[PDB]
């Protein structure tokens, strides 16, 4: 899915 | 007396320092990583050797609480500590982004830093007082940590917190939290 980095 | 200088060029290095910029400073001691300060004023001494007026960014370790779980590797706190230093102390310019512009980075270099807190050093106080929390571990976001977003709640979760390690999380084309598929 949408991931955060 | 002192003149006030618009710009400093460091060591013919193709780098120009102006007030408002963030710079790195050699610690006297060999071990330490460089200090990070915001230049506020550049001025030349009577004998025409340059000095800089500095506001310090504090590392979480220098700070009251110490490094916490949600403190990212490149977390800094704008202090209220001011100082004045020789400009020969400057090594290179660095960038200290807002939290959001940090998250937007294509990739992070040593250059890149970020800040989401002002930190009063004498009182040990932090502004703002409130942090936003995510997952059901309910912790503040750490940019280092990988998080994934359900498409129902559109809340964000740590892979481990929902029982998958990081590299299956990388595989997920679609993610829905278990709490969305219930009752
Ligand atoms: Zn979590
Ligand atoms: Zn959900």
């Amino acid at each position: 899915a949408r991931t955060k980095q | 007396g002192r003149k006030e200088l618009d710009s400093y060029t460091i060591k013919g290095t193709n780098k120009v320092v102006r007030a408002g910029d963030c710079v790195l400073m050699r610690p006297s001691d060999a071990g330490k990583p460089p200090y990070v300060a915001r230049v506020e004023k550049i001025e030349a001494d009577a004998r025409n050797n340059v000095k800089v007026h500095c506001r310090w960014y504090y590392r979480p370790e220098e700070s009251l609480g110490g490094r916490r779980q949600f403190h990212g590797a490149k977390e800094l706190f704008l202090s209220d500590h001011f100082d004045v230093q020789s400009a020969h102390t400057i090594e290179g310019k660095c960038i200290v982004h807002t939290f959001k512009n940090y998250t937007r980075l294509e990739n992070v270099g040593a250059e890149d830093y970020y800040c989401r807190f002002e930190y009063k050093a004498a009182t040990g106080a932090f502004t703002p007082d409130r942090v936003a929390v995510y997952c059901k571990c309910e912790m503040p976001y750490n940019p280092d940590d990988l998080m994934v977003q359900c498409e129902g709640c559109k809340d964000w979760y740590h892979p481990a917190c929902v029982g998958m390690t990081i590299e299956e999380a990388k595989k997920l084309d679609h993610f829905v939290c278990a709490e969305c598929s219930s009752d």
